[PDB]
């Protein structure tokens, strides 16, 4: 009964690396935006002091040490890796693309009309979502490598 | 607040090996990163190498690639920075720290650990 179970294993073993990689990223993102929003003390958590327009701008969009295209590249990465992996549920595959979009506003990158100006609050929540969205496209590709 | 221990430094010769270690406190190894930095005659701090709480993943500065080990013991809350191949270059102030952090693009960082250990002078001759 069981042949290529190996295949299943290490393609499985790869997304959760990837997705593992992913969110911890993103979650080190969320706290540098509550630490430069408040202090190093600060609690990623809701009901937070402080709402700041800077905070946001300065962890993602700073040119010398910004993480926006940093961010960027590594959701191309986990999109394209899910395309691999996937089936052939365009139709599911075009949902996933669609949650993980890195497409911007005109003459603008993603990560500047994202964080151009915008609440530390609402930053953390956007930042928390993109992290489900990959939970969300992890659980739907280890479906289909189950087949 | 968090405390560091560190323990493990001395003199050895060219090609030689040593092992430093950092006592940590509580469940600081959960919530929290573990960093070593070297710091050279008459130079500024730089890292050495990091361990990841998150994914357990090790990183490490290209000088000491190959030669020095980072190692991680839940139970104990000890840390392990095996030094391989000694060169004289490697004569520093090895410190000890710890960041919330836990992924590659803030590891590296000095600025991003908020607690730091006295640490112990190693030489290598």
């Amino acid at each position: 009964n069981p042949e290529k179970v190996k295949v299943w294993y290490e393609r499985s073993l790869v997304l959760q690396k990837e997705a593992d990689s992913l969110c911890t990223f993103i979650d080190d993102l969320k706290l540098a935006i509550a630490r430069e929003s408040d202090g190093k003390d600060a609690k990623v958590n809701d009901i937070r002091r402080k709402d700041n327009l800077d905070a946001s701008s300065v962890v993602m969009l700073n040119p010398i040490n910004g993480k926006g295209s940093t961010l960027r590249k590594e959701v191309d990465k986990f999109r394209e890796l899910v395309a691999t992996l996937m089936t052939d549920k365009a139709k599911l595959k075009l949902i996933e693309q669609a949650l993980n979009t890195e497409s911007g506003t005109k003459g603008k990158s993603w990560e500047s009309s994202l964080f151009e100006n915008m609440p530390t609050v609402a930053a953390i929540t956007l930042l928390t979502k993109l992290q489900s969205d990959v939970r969300y496209a992890q659980g739907e590709v280890l479906a289909d490598l189950v087949k | 607040d968090v405390q560091l221990v560190e323990s493990g430094g001395g003199l050895v010769q060219a090609g030689g090996s040593l092992r430093v270690s950092c006592a940590a406190s509580g469940r600081t190894f959960s919530s929290y990163s573990m960093g070593w930095f070297r710091q050279a005659p008459g130079k500024e701090r730089e890292f050495v190498a990091a361990i990841s709480r998150s994914d357990n993943s090790t990183y490490y500065a290209d000088s000491v690639k190959g030669r020095f080990t980072i190692s991680r013991d839940s139970a104990k809350n000890t840390v392990y920075l095996q030094m391989n191949s000694l060169k004289p270059e490697d004569t520093a102030v090895y410190y000890c720290a710890a960041t919330p952090y836990g992924s590659r693009y803030y590891l590296r960082e000095l600025r991003e650990y908020d607690y730091w250990g006295q640490g112990t002078q190693v030489t290598v001759s």
